[PDB]
């Protein structure tokens, strides 16, 4: 049945007209990349020191 | 080493030599052709010397990046001319030296190349090909060295010392304006760090 | 070319001290050698391309995760 299909596709963040959902992490992936850049530089500075 | 005195004089080279002659108070000459003028001949030699020295320092306008130097197909030799004021690698540590007037790969210990090499090169240019500010600095530095060597006037030494510093300053202003360097998006490392 | 200028400048300074002896020439050529050595020091770094993070003999090992 249309309402009782055992195969359930779940979308975390659903956008209109999209077959798949967006992840929650990708909304903050920009800050994660920027923090990644800072954290790499901070650790690598300590390795020079 | 390129002969400075074996080609036809340009108007700018005539102007430069007379400016150098003026530094010690020599009257201008009409031509750079041989008139047994020791002062003018000395000035041209110092003009050529300073022209090679300032160009070899390296600037955005005269540093050629990504230049291919082609080898001879039958000898596999790339000539290292004396007009190559600086020859570097495009990135990292440089590997090419001068050995017998030909390019030598010091890491591979070979002077034989099957194909052209890509190098960051400074090639000697005519004083006529210099930017106006750089021409002024070359003349100012040549005039200062000319007075030091052939007149030695201590009052002239002090003023030309200040003139060269001002002349070099304005060449640094030209190089920054020409370069248009950015530490955010024109930076090799930081521009990658700016991507979100 | 920068090294040739430094060699010539230093040779001129030593020549004046040994075979001319004029002290005002000494101060001039002392200034020129200092500048000539500076430009050769710039050439050494540009040619060297030295890096303390990954080009370093010891720190490069410390950067492995």
């Amino acid at each position: 049945p249309k309402e009782a299909c055992p195969y359930i596709p779940i979308r975390m963040v659903r956008l209109d007209g999209e077959s798949y959902g967006r992840s929650y992490i990708e909304e903050y992936l920009g800050d994660l990349r920027s923090l990644e850049n800072l954290q790499e530089a901070i650790v690598k500075m300590s390795m020079i020191s | 080493m390129r002969s400075y005195d074996m080609n036809v004089e340009t108007a700018a080279e005539l102007s430069a030599v007379n400016d150098i002659l003026a530094s010690i108070g020599e009257p201008p000459v009409s031509t750079l052709e041989g008139d047994a003028n020791a002062d003018a001949a000395n000035a041209r030699r110092i003009l050529n010397k300073i022209n090679r020295q300032i160009q070899s320092r390296g600037w955005t306008f005269n540093i050629e990046e990504g230049i291919t130097l082609l080898p001879d197909v039958y000898s596999n030799l790339i000539v290292y001319s004396d007009d190559y004021l600086s020859l570097m690698s495009t990135s990292g540590q440089s590997i090419y030296v001068n050995r017998g007037g030909y390019v030598y790969d010091r890491t591979s210990q070979s002077d034989r190349f099957d194909s052209g090499i890509t190098v960051n090169i400074i090639r000697l240019r005519d004083y006529d090909e210099m930017p106006e500010c750089f021409r002024y600095w070359i003349v100012t530095k040549a005039s200062r060295q000319f007075n030091n060597r052939f007149f030695g006037a201590p009052e002239v030494e002090g003023v030309l010392q200040e003139e060269e510093d001002e002349a070099r300053r304005l060449c640094m202003e030209y190089e920054m304006d020409y370069g248009g360097y950015n530490m955010l998006d024109g930076d090799a490392f930081t521009s990658g760090l700016l991507t979100r």
